[PDB]
């Protein structure tokens, strides 16, 4: 990596004391992680940023996140882990954002959309009207061969990661190290998240004259998961990612599809 | 290697926990002779063939030795997360510590009796008249092992796995620990032979040669690899047979929810259980029922078309049923 | 290709009817609203020149593409970061071609129409100027697709040996636009008696999308443009018009 995000990692050191009741409740989550294990031997690790200090500490920083979100939060995401690390040492793992918010000028509803606000932070809202099914899914991989001791580990990761895209591994089996081995694939050490995919179009009251409703889908993961019923008021907040090949790959119409790499998903009652 | 697959070290090592699984075997004596001697030798004299390893003696066993004598450490929360390393390794130590001619090596109790002394002392007739690879020891075990979880007083005492558990409750990171369900078991298919381990015939050199089985998949072989026929334009044509592998039973059934446990809202699910080994036919559909057992992905199956979350298939495998209205 | 630019910037820039000139008016007024188009009358090209439009009525699906980089260069004449390339919307009145008689001989003509519409679909994404890098070279480079001819006319590359087709479109650095496939029905005052009424399905670029609502009366200046898709015969295309200015009328 460069100097990009060197000097990235470090200003976002600087968001530890004008505002430190968050690095209060990293605290909190490390209580109940200890208080559960004295009563054996449940909390998520998605902390709550108000977007409301950026305005006061750094507005070329604020407005970056709401402009490019590939290249902010990802420095954002390992700044906050060694943060959580050095105030709690005794116990022997994403640690997520959130983006409370405080509502932009990207808060459009799912018919005004696709031109101009892909890789932004949209605010959509609307009524579900899917909700498929969960399905676990593939992270890492530590495999373990007992003629020569040692563990081993492989990373694999989808087009559908945190926020980027990089070089796509088909990972289907890693096996057959440097020697000969008949390695084995641990599980329960290896980890692995859920994943479940909702479309959600909008609202029949705010719709203009009779048409067709125009929908769009979201994907929710690692916390989300069975949060909404079907038919409900949501609010949502992500990051308008588009994925796929658009039939150029395939060497012969439509192309290109568009997702939504959600958050916060937040019921409302209004 | 190093820059790709590398090394991460781990706190929980897997070199001394052979050992104290020795320990735990027929040398033991909180149960004239222990219960691991006899019920060991009653399945070596060809009278049981379901070896029921129970698992609160792993836990009263660590007390004789906690804060008494020597420090040891802990499995009990080792097989809570592992739960299936712990399966072939546990026989790996049986096969050493039990002793084969003790019953009457007589006529047909079982098939396969006959024909693998036949099997056994042939390859020791190949390794005679020579001056050295024989049969893979998976190939022959003629037992099963098992294991039952915890509830009722042991935990109360000094603190798991044996909560009830709803199907909705079940995460996904629950992928590889011991588990306990309940529901409604429906759509219960039957028995059909599987197989483990193939034994095929070259039909001209003799050298029967094997694999090893895994999930939904597996390749036939090429034609003749052993050195007899090989080295040469002359090599032998091979073929399985049936009456030379060890095969095994298989069933496949479906639990719903048992709809006290579901809410007012989202509509009921299903997993998926393989019931593999001797506990075949021990099941029926419209009732409640208890299950436990190991709970481990499905793996890879072929297209490439709707993969790369792997399809997972998350299919739980049985150990141990515990009834009701009995 | 060459110097066809100067033939045409010289146009936007000394077009001048009697006393105000409306193509250095046009452009301006549209900037500061932030619309980013323009709008050609088709007479105001033949009286200036007619060598121009001898070439744009024989072959047009090379040259409005070369058009739309001519309005790109004068408007940072004006302005002075980021400016798209600008779009083209043309209108005219001719003479109305009906939609039972399209024969054989007008691929790749300019053509008007007229008709009702039946319905719309739903936005999509096309793609523009897209990042490429190789997975092994890792030799990053840069396309960018500004004609439109649906599937596949323009691809990527086979090398920059290595492998069958080594790129990978990188998401993270592109621009995109909206499509929006129509369907059009031919007027039912020119009857069909022992006929059905057929129907055309076209297309949309950026600035057209989401104007008309279905059950009206319009007259579409396009191109009529055929595409080869298998989504029932031997060698067969199929037809379709790419609009390029819709003149619906006072929509009532």
């Amino acid at each position: 990596p460069d100097a990009v995000f060197g000097d990235r990692v470090r200003r976002f050191q600087e968001f530890l004391d004008t505002f430190t009741s968050y690095r209060d409740s990293v605290r909190s989550i490390q209580v109940y992680n200890s208080n559960n294990a004295a009563n054996y031997n449940i909390l998520p690790h998605r902390i709550i940023i108000s977007l409301d200090d950026l305005r006061e500490f750094d507005r070329s920083f604020w407005s970056g996140i709401l402009v490019e979100p590939a290249y902010f939060i990802p420095p954002a995401e390992k700044a906050l882990t060694d943060l959580a690390d050095s105030m709690d040492d005794v116990p022997h793992h994403p640690w997520k954002l959130s983006f409370k918010g405080s509502f932009g000028a990207h808060a459009l509803s799912p018919r005004t959309l696709t031109a101009q606000h892909l890789n932004k932070l949209v605010s959509v809202e609307g009524i579900v009207t899917k909700t498929s099914l969960v399905r676990p899914k593939l992270i890492r991989s530590v495999h373990y061969a007992a003629k020569t001791g040692r563990f081993h580990y492989r990373d694999y990761t989808d087009a559908t990661t945190t926020l980027t895209t990089r070089i796509p591994t088909p990972a289907i089996y890693p096996t057959e190290d440097t020697e000969g081995n008949k390695l084995t694939t641990e599980y329960g050490y290896s980890t692995f998240i859920d994943h479940q995919r909702i479309t959600v179009q909008e609202m029949p009251e705010m719709a203009p004259a009779g048409q067709l409703p125009r929908s769009i889908d979201v994907i929710l993961d690692d916390d989300l998961v069975d949060k909404t019923k079907p038919g409900d008021r949501v609010n949502v907040v992500g990051v308008f990612k588009s994925l796929g090949a658009g039939g150029m790959n395939q060497s012969n119409l439509i192309g290109f599809k568009t997702l939504i790499l959600g958050n916060t998903v937040y019921p409302l009652h209004a | 290697m190093s820059a790709a697959l590398p090394s991460i070290q781990l706190p929980v090592d897997y070199n001394n926990l052979f050992n104290e699984i020795t320990d735990f075997l027929v040398t033991f004596k909180q149960d004239k002779g222990p219960k691991y001697m006899a019920m060991l030798q009653k399945v070596a004299n060809r009278e049981l063939n379901s070896v029921i390893i129970d698992l609160d003696d792993i836990l009263q066993y660590q007390n004789e030795k906690f804060l008494q004598g020597t420090q040891a450490d802990d499995l009990v929360s080792a097989i809570q997360q592992n739960a299936n390393h712990f399966t072939e390794l546990f026989c790996r130590a049986i096969d050493n510590n039990m002793p084969l001619p003790t019953k009457e090596i007589d006529y047909k109790d079982d098939v396969l009796d006959v024909i693998l002394n036949q099997r056994r002392l042939r390859n020791e007739r190949m390794l005679s008249d020579r001056t050295t690879e024989l049969f893979p020891p998976n190939l022959t075990r003629r037992y099963f092992l098992y294991f039952k979880p915890l509830s009722q007083n042991c935990a109360r005492r000094y603190r798991i796995s044996s909560k009830p558990l709803s199907v909705r409750q079940i995460k996904g990171d629950f992928l590889g620990q011991l588990i306990t369900v309940r529901g409604i078991i429906t759509r219960v298919s039957d028995v059909k032979p599987a197989v483990e381990v193939i034994a095929y015939t070259c039909d001209q050199c003799g050298y029967e040669v094997f694999q090893e089985v895994n999930s939904r998949t597996f390749t036939p072989l090429s034609e003749c690899t052993s050195e007899e026929c090989s080295q040469n334009q002359t090599k032998g044509q091979l073929f399985m047979s049936t009456r030379a592998s060890k095969f095994s039973a298989f069933q496949e059934c479906k639990i719903q929810e048992l709809s006290q446990q579901v809410p007012v809202g989202h509509i009921p699910r299903s997993l998926n259980i393989h019931v593999n080994g001797t506990l075949v036919r021990s099941l029926s559909p419209g009732d409640i029922v208890d299950v436990t057992g190991i709970f481990l992905p499905a793996p890879y199956t072929g297209f490439k078309a709707l993969k790369a979350g792997l399809l997972t298939e998350t299919y739980l495998e049985a150990q141990f049923v515990r009834q009701h209205k009995k | 290709n060459t110097e066809i630019i100067k033939s045409f910037k010289n146009f936007i820039l000394e077009f001048r009817l009697d006393s105000q000139f409306i193509y250095r008016d046009q452009l301006r007024n549209n900037i500061l609203v932030k619309n980013y188009s323009l709008t050609v009358n088709m007479e105001h090209l033949i009286g200036y020149n007619e060598d121009i439009y001898k070439k744009l009525s024989d072959e047009p699906s090379d040259i409005i593409p070369l058009f739309e980089t001519a309005i790109t260069q004068v408007a940072k004449r004006i302005s002075i970061n980021s400016l798209p390339t600008f779009q083209l919307i043309l209108n005219s009145n001719a003479n109305q071609i009906p939609l039972r008689d399209l024969d054989s001989e007008h691929v790749s003509k300019i053509v008007r129409l007229s008709g009702i519409i039946i319905s719309t679909s739903v936005l999509s994404s096309r793609a523009t100027y897209l990042s490429i890098m190789c997975r092994n070279c890792r030799h990053t480079t840069s396309i960018t697709i500004n004609n439109f001819n649906t599937g596949n006319t323009v691809s990527l590359p086979r090398s920059c040996n290595c492998g069958p087709d080594p790129y990978i479109i990188i998401h993270e650095s592109s621009k995109f636009i909206d499509q929006q496939f129509l369907k059009l029905q031919e007027i039912p005052e020119l009857v069909p008696v022992g006929e059905m009424p057929r129907n055309l399905t076209m297309t949309c670029d950026r600035y057209l999308t989401n104007k008309v609502i279905p059950g009206t009366r319009v007259t579409i200046v396009g191109i009529y443009s055929i595409y080869n898709s298998k989504n029932s015969g031997v060698a067969i295309r199929t037809p379709y018009i790419k609009i390029l200015g819709i003149q619906s009328d006072v929509e009532t």
